[PDB]
C-alpha cells in the first residue's frame, strides 16, 4: 500500500522520463528478454531482436500503461481493469516475471536519471511497481 | 556458473571499475531502506531510523566492503561458488536464519548500484551476466538450506 | 484486489468461525511456531510451550485483528494503521512470516470449517490474507 | 529431510489413509483455482473457467493422481529426495520450465488438502512433519535450476 510520499516520489520521478517514455520501456523489456529468457515465451507473436519496431513499440506502451497508474494511482483496479483482464485471464502471467519486469525497470531508471533515483524515490518505486504488478495479476472483476 | 567469455569478459571490465569502497555500502545501505524489514538483522548498528540515516553510516558502510569482497570474490573463480559461500551459508542460514529471498533481494539491489553508477556502461547483455553472477552467489548463500 | 465474490467469502466463511476465533487464531500461531521454527524468534518474551495460556490470548488478539479487518475490508490501511506501525515500523516482520501464519490459517480453518472450505472460497481467504499481510508489512504513513 | 522417528511413524501412518484417488486431484484443481496461472501450464487440460469445471475437470483428477504418486515415493525415499526427482526436476525445470515458486504452492496447498480431509487428525506436529516433507519435495524438484 502505497503512502502520501510513495505517490509523491513516483509521479516526480517518472515525471522526468517524458520523452523517453517509449525508451526505456523500450529497454527494460529488452534488458528482461536477455537477463531472464524464459520471459521470451508469453511473446512468441513478437519479433525480439534488438531495435525490433515492435518492442520499442510495445515498449513506449508500457510505459504509457505505466503512466496511466502514476496519476490515477489512488485506484489502478479502476484505471487498469483492462490491463488485469489482459494480464490475469488471458495470459495468465505468473507474478515473478512482474517482479522481473519491475527490477529491470528499476536498472533503467537508475542507469539513465541517477540524480532522481535516490533511495527512497527507489523505495518508492519499488512499492509502486509492486502495486500496479498485483493489480495486473489478480482477477478481481 | 556458465558465463560466455565475452560476459566473463563484460563482467571483469566493469567490476574493475567499481569502487570497492562505496558500492558495497550504497548495495547494503538500500537494502535496508527498500526492504525496510531487513533491519531487523543489524540492530548493533545504530541509527537506520532515516534513508540519509542509514545511507550516511560508518556501520552500514564498513560492513558492505565486507559484502562487496566476498562478491568479488564470487566474481573472481565463478565455478565454485557453493564452496567460497559455504562459510557465509553456515553463517547467514544456520546461525542467522536469514530468510533465502532475501539474498536474491540484495544481489538486484546491487544490479541496481551498478547500473546507478554505470549508467550507459550498464548495457542490456552486461546487465543479463551480472544476473547471472548474483543469481549464483544467491542460490549458494542459500545452499545450506538444502 | 478483491472481487465482489471474494468479499462476500471472507465474509461468508468467517461468518461460521463462532466464539472460535479464540480457538483458531490460537491453533493458526500454534501451528506455524511448530511447523516454522524461526517464526518463534518473534516473540522471545512468550511463553510458547504447549498449552500456553499466552499464545491462547494471542490467538484471540490476531483472530479479533483479523476480525476487524474483516469489518473494513475495503478500508484495511485505514482500520490497520495502528499495527503497520507495530508490524511494519515497530517489529520489522519478514513479510515471508506473513505468508506461513497465512498459510497455517488456511490449514486452521480447513480443518476446522471444512463446508465453507471450499475451493472458491479458499482463493478468496488466500488473497484476503495476502492483501491483510500487505497492509501489516506495509510503511503507508 | 530428517524427520525425527516420532514424525517419521505419524506421516507413515496418515498418508496410509490417503485416498488415493481425490486428494492428488483436489490439491491440483485447487492450485489452478488459488493461483490462476498456473493454468498457463495446462493448455492441453481443457475448461478451467470456474472453480466447479476445474475440479470435476478429469484431466485434473487424473494428473492430479499421478501427483500423489510423486509425493508418495518422495515419503519412501526421505535421504536422497534429490536423486528420486532428478528426472521430473529436469522436466519442470528445463523442458517446463515452471518457476520453482510453484513448487512450493502445490507443497502447501497439498497440505490444506490433508487439513481438509483429516480435520482434527492432521494435528500441529503432524503438519510440522508435512510440512518438512514437502519442503524437501519441493527443493528437489527445483534442484536443476542452482
Ligand atoms: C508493469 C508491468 C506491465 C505493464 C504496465 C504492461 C502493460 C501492458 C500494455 C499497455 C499492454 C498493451 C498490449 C496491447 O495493447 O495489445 C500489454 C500487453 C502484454 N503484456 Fe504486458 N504489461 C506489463 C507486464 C507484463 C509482463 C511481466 C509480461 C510477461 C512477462 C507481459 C506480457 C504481455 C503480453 C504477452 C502482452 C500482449 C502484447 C500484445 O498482444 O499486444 N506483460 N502490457
Ligand atoms: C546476498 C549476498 C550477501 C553477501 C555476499 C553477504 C556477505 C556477508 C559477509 C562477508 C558477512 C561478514 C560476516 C563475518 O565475517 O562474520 C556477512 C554477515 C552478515 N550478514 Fe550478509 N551477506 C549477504 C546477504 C545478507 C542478507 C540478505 C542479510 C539480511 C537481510 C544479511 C545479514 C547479515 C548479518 C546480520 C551479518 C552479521 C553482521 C555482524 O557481523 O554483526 N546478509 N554477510
Ligand atoms: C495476519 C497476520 C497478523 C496479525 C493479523 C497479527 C495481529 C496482531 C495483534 C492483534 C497483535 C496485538 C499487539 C498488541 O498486543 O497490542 C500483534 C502483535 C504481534 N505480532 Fe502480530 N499479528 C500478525 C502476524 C504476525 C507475524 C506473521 C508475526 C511474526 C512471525 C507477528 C509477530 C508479532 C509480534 C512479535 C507481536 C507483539 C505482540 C505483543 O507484544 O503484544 N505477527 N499481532
Ligand atoms: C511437488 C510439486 C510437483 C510434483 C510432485 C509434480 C509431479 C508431476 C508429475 C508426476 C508429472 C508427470 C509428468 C509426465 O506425465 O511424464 C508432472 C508433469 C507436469 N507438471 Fe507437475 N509436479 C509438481 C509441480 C508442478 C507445478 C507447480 C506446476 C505448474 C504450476 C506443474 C506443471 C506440470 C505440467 C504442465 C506437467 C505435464 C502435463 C502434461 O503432460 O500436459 N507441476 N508433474
Amino acid at each position: 500500500v502505497l503512502s502520501p510520499a510513495d505517490k509523491t516520489n513516483v509521479k516526480a520521478a517518472w515525471g522526468k522520463v517524458g520523452a523517453h517514455a517509449g525508451e526505456y520501456g523500450a529497454e527494460a523489456l529488452e534488458r528482461m528478454f536477455l537477463s531472464f529468457p524464459t520471459t521470451k515465451t508469453y511473446f512468441p507473436h513478437f519479433d525480439l531482436s534488438h531495435g525490433s519496431a515492435q518492442v520499442k513499440g510495445h515498449g513506449k506502451k508500457v510505459a504509457d500503461a505505466l503512466t496511466n497508474a502514476v496519476a490515477h494511482v489512488d485506484d489502478m483496479p479502476n484505471a487498469l481493469s483492462a490491463l488485469s483482464d489482459l494480464h490475469a485471464h488471458k495470459l495468465r502471467v505468473d507474478p515473478v516475471n512482474f517482479k522481473l519486469l519491475s527490477h529491470c525497470l528499476l536498472v533503467t531508471l537508475a542507469a539513465h536519471l541517477p540524480a532522481e533515483f535516490t533511495p527512497a524515490v527507489h523505495a518508492s518505486l519499488d512499492k509502486f511497481l509492486a502495486s500496479v504488478s498485483t493489480v495486473l495479476t489478480s482477477k478481481y472483476r | 556458473v556458465h558465463l560466455t567469455p565475452k560476459e566473463k569478459s563484460a563482467v571483469t571490465a566493469l567490476w574493475g571499475k567499481v569502487n570497492v569502497d562505496e558500492v558495497g555500502g550504497e548495495a547494503l545501505g538500500r537494502l535496508l531502506v527498500v526492504y525496510p524489514w531487513t533491519q531487523r538483522f543489524f540492530e548493533s548498528f545504530g541509527d537506520l531510523s532515516t534513508p540519509d540515516a542509514v545511507m550516511g553510516n560508518p556501520k552500514v558502510k564498513a560492513h558492505g566492503k565486507k559484502v562487496l569482497g566476498a562478491f568479488s570474490d564470487g566474481l573472481a573463480h565463478l565455478d565454485n561458488l557453493k564452496g567460497t559461500f559455504a562459510t557465509l551459508s553456515e553463517l547467514h542460514c544456520d546461525k542467522l536464519h536469514v530468510d533465502p529471498e532475501n539474498f536474491r533481494l540484495l544481489g538486484n539491489v546491487l544490479v541496481c548500484v551498478l547500473a546507478h553508477h554505470f549508467g550507459k556502461e550498464f548495457t542490456p547483455p552486461v546487465q543479463a551476466a551480472y544476473q547471472k553472477v548474483v543469481a549464483g552467489v544467491a542460490n549458494a548463500l542459500a545452499h545450506k538450506y538444502h
